[PDB]
């Protein structure tokens, strides 16, 4: 499937302004304001670092400088419950203690009934045995970009609309 | 191509001019304003031109007098490849962008960058496609045979593109333009063969074609910036673009200029009703025109002595004497019977309806006893009235019919004036009821 | 029975075929050249040739101004869009009223397409995915292929997919056993239900049968589908649909206008364009009717000015009950009907006159007739006694509260000491003015 | 060929090595006593010692303050951070003006970096890694039209060109020091393995496998508070579609500052980062609000403040945001006396006829002495501007009639056709219907 | 090496003596005795930490030195004390509630103090084996870790395995690893292996190899204030909207929740309360809904101390239709002790202008100094404090070391002050653009 609406561009802006070559600074300004200059980095903000490990309680210090370099996404998926010590300045919430008790607590429990009235609402009205009303009218994919000329064009947009993780 | 039904500015072809810059008294829908198409093929010329940028010209005169025509003929004369941005006055007060991020975004659309680029295709009719696989289909062999009008081949595929052959099924018979760089494999279609369809194509197959490619810089202030893609000029998402890229964007067209691999291309950005936008925005309009990338702005409005938005006091045309004092005022005249007549017989010759002389006199003595646009109104009216009578020809009395039934302007607000009593007036005080 | 609101009665114009009212036809009671003149603009509309073309209905409160617009939108049927708007829609707090504007002046152009899709359907019989080499290599997916038979009445095929539109079958949580429907156009698969050639009354999932669909796996059928303009404009805006990354993530995230740029709805007109130049779509424009237009600012108005010179504009309908109020968004201009002259040099005002007693007193008997009512002969006088002395509107709403009260004494008429109990029960906007008057502590 | 807007005609202040103005140099006529001023400021500026100075020019319309800095950014040459501004682009729909007004400060502190780039290109002739699961590093050959030259690589740059689909006879391009990977295409010995295929193939490159050159990096402090400062997270390297979410501008709190100067001093004391401070130039300062104008106040204070200029056309003006407050140039009396105030004069006939042939020759316009007469009474007698703008129309009109000089008829045929503010009033004046 | 010549860069603390008696002249600013007696009873105020919830206001003209005042206060502060500087155009967000940015500016400016015993061993790793069972449930492992004065080896569990296997470590990388709580990071790479994989790379960097002893005791003392505590708790992951300002409108239970906790780690014996100073530019355009919120807010037990700056007379106030002294509300301004900054004379005047001078590395002669003095009492004093940078710049343009009266005389004549640029203003009004717009743009009548 590929959409109708074709967005030409010329091969000159992707290769003088996206991709690095010889003639341009796109990767040296990359590393310049993501690697050296950055606030997380250990080798030059150990203190920074160690005042953030001791605040939220992680125990890697290079996890911030982790954090500020990868998409959001990405940080969605691989986000792991690694534990955290308990000398730190990171808390219990009264929302989270209600939380964390009722995950696999069954029916007929104060604290489970009484933080799952939104599934009682759901079986109440019998949500599971009612039809659609409402489709949409046009369902389109993503605008196609063509460059004509360019396989790296092709092989970076297969990449992102097809990205594997 | 370009679907329209009918437009109110569709007769308008261009502007009616000679090689001398002379306009003629009728040529391509444009009669009358000779000194106004005489400026406006000054401005058409001086763009056309392109040695000069951020010139501010502004269109005055009184209302349904050929202002925005004078724009639309500019706007046809100047034909294509060259950006024409038309906004209004309203158009710049969004909730996401600010007004001085939505003028920049209309002025950055008129600029053009013209890249002439060169890429070989294989377009022609395929005549069989055989494949042979394995049991697992580790390797794929295939031999296509293609034909042209002129000449075919035989070419041996590997497997990549056997997977995109049997993707986007080509059977025989069928015509494909190639891509051999990227794999991009469209059908056009069919060719003659029964026993949709298009022509098999001729020459040679294998065709180095040179695209000209035109671009605005805005469309490469977002794709250059990283916040955003390329789906923001789509959704209109890009949110308040920052002036580092349109600095690194700007030097970077400076060099392609100094190297040849683009050439620019001002164009004209139109506003009409100019005299709504702030003094914000006008602050940002006196500044904007002294800059090397800015087109030629047009304004068009039709106040006069007006207060102006954001102040207290009034000002010649809506706007403050700066802006005034940067612009060259083009003036618009009224029309007298002949040039209403004429244009009137231009509507009637553009909406296909056949008129009485006596019907078209009648039409043009109420077009300048009222208004031009209400006769442009009841011209259209009309036939379907005549066409309720069943005859082609409108004559008179299916003009009056449609001059009684529908009011104009000074009727309306003579009978709202007779019965004051039953609207509702600035006080909000209604009467309903008949008696008492 | 049924369920009437204010409206209902009307069932069109009313007119002859030469174009001349009847007096009395439709539901409508006088209204002759309103009537006709609504009739022309019916002709323009269906005559499908002009664009930018904009009436005014202008009159009175209790005139006929709406009743009009619901008139002319009976009249065209359902197949020509109508869009009904009021003057307060358009002040969104997502985006700008400008854009809101243009949505819905491009959400009266209707498009009727006849498309055709390639269907893949029948009852799955196998479902083996083949594994990869190195699933743990980072890049590539976990399975190469998934082998898929299908088998239908008089046919069986066996299908071997991509990973991608494996993803959207696995989605749907399909087995062995249960036919499917894959739409090749968009790869977007539907779970039929359960088959009925295997057991029916061993389920809990509240599961639903269907027998095995008939013809071959493989079809091409045709689809006549009804879509307009602005909904080809949000679907290529907020893109959903395809088995992408970004059409997953489309159908997550919270909806939200947005300001739709100029260019896509110059590749939505092109491409429209091209459908109809190949003969497969065809372009039914409509009519956005806007009541209380001098509801609207001053920037609106001076949006509409451009918007109507628009090449693909519909046919507005606007109606307004104001005599000479400044239009709001302004201190110092005063125009009639609350609409600038700059955009009523653009219009063709039809005037709504009001109406007499007898008038009244039929509209009285249409509205008895039609909410399952019988009333007296002097209850009837004196209901047109009310129309003609406070309001129609308030002798057109104690229909109801007098039949109630003819109801609660087991009685079918209506009688006159009906009318008059609902007069010491209910009031008018004229007494409670009076009570207002002379009140104690602001009553 | 070239494009004039308004400017270009001027190159600097054209000053002597004394700090004194002479009459017609660098684009400039008149104004003799602002010129010195403002090379005074750039002196200063060059000096590179004092944060937060602040100086406002203040004339009539078309005085030449737009020009004056300019004339200022010109001298003061590229390397040194200049920032246009106009004060109604402070206000913003996503964050506060106060916000942006900080924005545009440390927009206009640079940093000069030293860099240098190393590159690899060639084709890959031998791929070959070896582990100990996990590899341990891959020796890489690359080969262009002068030689070979073998390459020992670490295994992220590895996983990098697994993800790029590497293979023996791709063309690539290395980078040494950020580790950047790009695939330019297939190299055209190996275009006869298939008779079609839907790889492109590209050459050898002719230079030599290994190529050095050293750089010069010039960012802003913004550039470097943005990069610290992304709420939805940090971006790849090539991303054509959008982010899914979009990202807003956000509230960069202080917390953030002085985290990036100390990194900044640090790279300063060692010797790596230059730092050349700027000019923010502010025009239409009346437009600002008060809170603006409170925020001026104590942001001219700080330690790392550029040199503030700012511009202003008005006499006893109101202040925006207030109703008693008569001030000024629209400034309010607390900023007045922390600014430095330029005067700007008007111009007489001699001056505006030198300005326009100067207008004209900059153009490749060539005017008669008599229509230059003209061009100066209609100058004196309208407005310099609209003589300015009638002089492209003039070379239209003699281009029309295969002349390649202006005559008087020209200019009296330009100035029927286009008409100036005070022609258009008084046609505005004696109409009946709005015009 | 960041900090250029401001605006008063010159000022080092408050000029008192131990029994709070302001010097004449000393540590930078000059004059002011009054108000720097009760600026330095202020500073013993936070300095005591047994008060909170005090406003002080200091007013004056302009150009007289509350700010000067604000800024050796907290010169004299010190460090590890907080001290926030706003502005009354930083509360007015867009996203972002107005009593919430008084919230947040509260709760900038008091702190908890927490220290730890950090015991660090940073050197370069030579080897790392594991040993894994046949379970697999546990791995031992053995690492070498080297510094360039001696080298040791140490014995891993479980959890160091599968933390080292996480930004992994290839026999050469620099790591620092905590003995008391086991942090680990990676420091990069050790510049004996830069010349071994010959292309530098992304996501490391090379650092000098550690010399010295390898286990390092360290301790480091923590200053947070509690607005960090609030960003951190009210999200998963709090320090990007700490650093990004992405906070929007923090809940008030879990402001409880902090409180009640800081209180309760007071009590026990981990933290102690470290109070600052929150001080205002230009308080009298705020609203009047956050002089509500500033004189509720100011009787709660974890409130700061404020000091505000007003330059203002009997104006209006901002929301609202009438006028108040200071332009501040009469509910306001009982809670709160009054601090009145006197204009000066030419001495002081003199003074300040030679320590400017002396500050900014300008050597001036007496009668160029005296000329600025008398320019300074005509006009205000910020004019002579630009003029003496000006006069310096045409000082080396005249390339004389010294600045005399003919450089202080040109730069009197290049650049104007107010009352000269309103005379010509006045006397040349038809050229200048005025309240309605009307302009005399051309030059003949
Ligand atoms: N010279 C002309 N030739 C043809 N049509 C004209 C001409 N001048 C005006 N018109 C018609 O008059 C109508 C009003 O003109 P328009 O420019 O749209 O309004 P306004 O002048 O108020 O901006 C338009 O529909 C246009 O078709
Ligand atoms: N000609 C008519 N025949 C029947 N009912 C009518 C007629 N004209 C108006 N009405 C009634 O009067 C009421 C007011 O009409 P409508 O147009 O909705 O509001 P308004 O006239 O105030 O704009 C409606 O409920 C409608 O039923
Ligand atoms: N001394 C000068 N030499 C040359 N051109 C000048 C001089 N002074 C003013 N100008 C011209 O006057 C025009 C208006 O000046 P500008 O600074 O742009 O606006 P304003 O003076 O109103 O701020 C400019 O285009 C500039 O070229
Ligand atoms: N008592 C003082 N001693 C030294 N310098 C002072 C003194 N008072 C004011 N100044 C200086 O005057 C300059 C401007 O005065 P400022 O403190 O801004 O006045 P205000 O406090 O009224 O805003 C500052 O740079 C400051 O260093």
């Amino acid at each position: 499937s590929r959409n109708p609406i074709k967005y030409s561009l010329p091969r000159l802006i992707y290769e003088d302004l996206i991709l690095p070559n010889y003639n341009n600074d796109v990767d040296i300004a990359n590393k310049l304001k993501n690697v050296k200059f950055n606030i997380f980095n250990p080798s030059t903000n150990y203190e920074l670092c160690l005042f953030l490990s001791k605040l939220t309680g992680e125990p890697s210090l290079n996890e911030f400088f982790r954090v500020s370099t990868t998409p959001l996404l990405k940080r969605v998926i691989e986000r792991t419950n690694g534990p955290k010590n308990t000398d730190s300045l990171s808390f219990k919430t009264i929302t989270q203690e209600l939380l964390e008790v009722t995950r696999n607590a069954p029916s007929e429990g104060v604290m489970a009934s009484l933080l799952n009235v939104e599934k009682h609402a759901y079986e109440r009205e019998y949500l599971n045995c009612i039809q659609r009303g409402y489709h949409p009218n046009v369902s389109a994919p993503p605008v196609t970009i063509e460059v004509l000329g360019s396989s790296h064009v092709t092989n970076s947009i297969n990449n992102e609309l097809f990205d594997p993780l | 191509k370009s679907l329209s039904l009918i437009a109110a500015h569709s007769h308008i072809t261009g502007l009616g001019l000679d090689e001398n810059l002379q306009p003629r008294p009728t040529s391509e829908g444009m009669v009358g304003q000779l000194q106004a198409r005489r400026a406006a093929g000054v401005i058409l010329k001086m763009v056309q031109n392109g040695t000069i940028a951020g010139r501010a010209v502004l269109v005055a005169g009184p209302p349904s007098t050929g202002k925005t025509a004078l724009a639309m003929g500019v706007s046809q004369s100047l034909g294509k490849d060259v950006p024409f941005t038309a906004i209004a006055g309203s158009e710049i007060f969004s909730l996401e962008l600010s007004k001085t991020e939505a003028l920049t975004q209309a002025f950055r659309k008129s600029i053009g960058i013209k890249i002439k680029e060169e890429t070989e295709l294989i377009e022609g009719e395929v005549v069989e496609i055989q494949i042979d696989r394995s049991i697992t289909g580790g390797h794929k062999q295939g031999k296509l045979t293609i034909k042209t009008t002129d000449m075919e081949t035989i070419y041996e595929l590997g497997n990549k593109m056997i997977d995109g052959l049997t993707k986007e099924k080509v059977l025989a018979g069928d015509v494909i333009s190639i891509d051999k760089a990227s794999g991009k494999i469209t059908k056009l279609g069919r060719s003659f063969a029964r026993s949709r369809f298009v022509q098999c194509p001729e020459g040679e197959l294998q065709k180095r074609k040179t695209v000209v490619h035109t671009v605005s810089l805005h469309e490469i202030d977002v794709i250059n910036s990283r916040t955003q893609g390329f789906l923001a000029l789509f959704t209109g998402d890009t949110g308040e673009i920052r002036s580092e890229v349109r600095d690194q964007i700007n030097t970077k067209v400076a060099e392609w200029k100094e190297e040849g691999k683009a050439e620019i291309v001002p164009g004209v950005l139109f506003i009409d009703e100019v005299h709504m936008l702030d003094i914000e925005c006008f602050s940002f309009i006196n500044r904007a025109l002294e800059d090397e990338f800015a087109p030629i702005v047009m304004m068009a409005t039709n106040r006069g002595v007006s207060k102006t938005r954001g102040t207290n006091y009034k000002s010649p045309h809506g706007l403050p004497l700066d802006l005034l004092d940067r612009s060259i005022i083009i003036t618009t005249k009224s029309y007298n019977e002949q040039e209403i007549k004429t244009i009137l017989s231009i509507r009637a010759q553009e909406e296909e309806v056949e008129l009485s002389s006596d019907a078209l006199d009648l039409l043009t003595k109420t077009g300048v006893e009222t208004s031009l646009r209400y006769s442009s109104n009841l011209i259209s009216v009309a036939q379907q009235i005549a066409m309720k009578r069943k005859n082609n020809t409108v004559e008179v009395e299916d003009v009056k019919r449609a001059y009684l039934l529908f009011l104009d302007s000074a009727r309306s607000v003579k009978y709202v004036q007779e019965n004051e009593s039953q609207y509702i007036d600035d006080q909000g005080n209604v009467q309903i009821s008949i008696a008492k | 029975v049924t369920r009437t609101a204010a409206h209902t009665h009307i069932k069109g114009l009313g007119l002859d075929e030469s174009g001349v009212a009847k007096r009395v036809e439709g539901g409508f009671v006088g209204q002759i050249e309103a009537r006709e003149a609504c009739g022309v603009i019916v002709d323009l509309i269906k005559a499908k040739k002009m664009s930018g073309r904009a009436i005014l209905l202008a009159g009175g409160p209790s005139t006929g101004k709406t009743a009009l617009a619901l008139a002319i939108s009976q009249e065209l049927g359902p197949k020509v869009p109508f869009c009904p708007l009021v003057g307060s829609e358009l002040y969104s707090v997502e985006v700008k009223k400008t854009e809101t504007l243009m949505e819905n002046f491009r959400r009266a152009i209707g498009l009727r397409i006849k498309e055709t899709k390639e269907v893949y359907e029948g009852e799955v019989t196998e479902l083996t995915p083949e594994d990869a080499e190195n699933p743990l290599g980072g890049y590539g997916k976990t399975i190469s292929h998934v082998i898929v038979g299908l088998k239908s009445a008089k046919g069986t095929k066996t299908l071997r997919l991509d990973p991608t539109i494996y993803e959207s079958i696995q989605r749907e949580k399909v087995s062995i056993g249960d036919v499917i429907y894959i739409e090749a156009n968009t790869g977007a698969v539907k779970r039929v239900g359960r088959s009925d050639a295997y057991a029916t009354e061993f389920d809990l999932e509240t599961e639903e049968y269907v027998p095995l669909p008939k013809g071959e796996v493989h079809k091409k059928k045709e689809i006549v589908q009804d879509v307009t303009l602005h909904d080809l404009d949000v679907a290529n805006a907020r893109p959903q649909g395809g088995q992408d990354v970004i059409s997953m993530m489309g159908q997550l995230l919270k909806p939200k206008k947005t300001e739709i740029t100029e260019k896509l709805r110059q590749e939505v007109n092109k491409v429209v364009a091209k459908y109809i130049d190949q003969g497969v779509a065809e372009l039914i424009p409509g009519v956005l009717f806007i009541d209380e237009v001098n509801m609207l600012d001053i920037e609106i108005f001076t949006y509409l000015n451009k918007a109507l010179e628009s090449n693909i504009a519909p046919v507005v309908v606007l109606a307004s009950n104001r005599g000479m109020t400044t239009v709001r968004g302004t201190e110092d201009v005063i125009s009639p009907h609350g609409v600038p002259p700059d955009l009523i040099d653009r219009l063709l005002i039809v005037r709504t006159l009001p109406y007499d007693k007898d008038e009244i007193r039929t509209i009285i008997e249409r509205r008895a007739t039609v909410e399952r009512l019988q009333v007296e002969s002097s209850a009837l006088d004196l209901l047109a006694t009310m129309g003609t002395e406070t309001s129609l509107r308030y002798a057109l709403q104690l229909l109801a509260p007098c039949g109630i009260l003819a109801q609660t004494s087991n009685r079918k008429e209506i009688v006159v000491n009906d009318v008059n109990e609902a007069k010491l029960l209910f009031l008018d906007a004229k007494r409670s003015t009076k009570i207002l008057e002379t009140s104690a502590n602001y009553l």
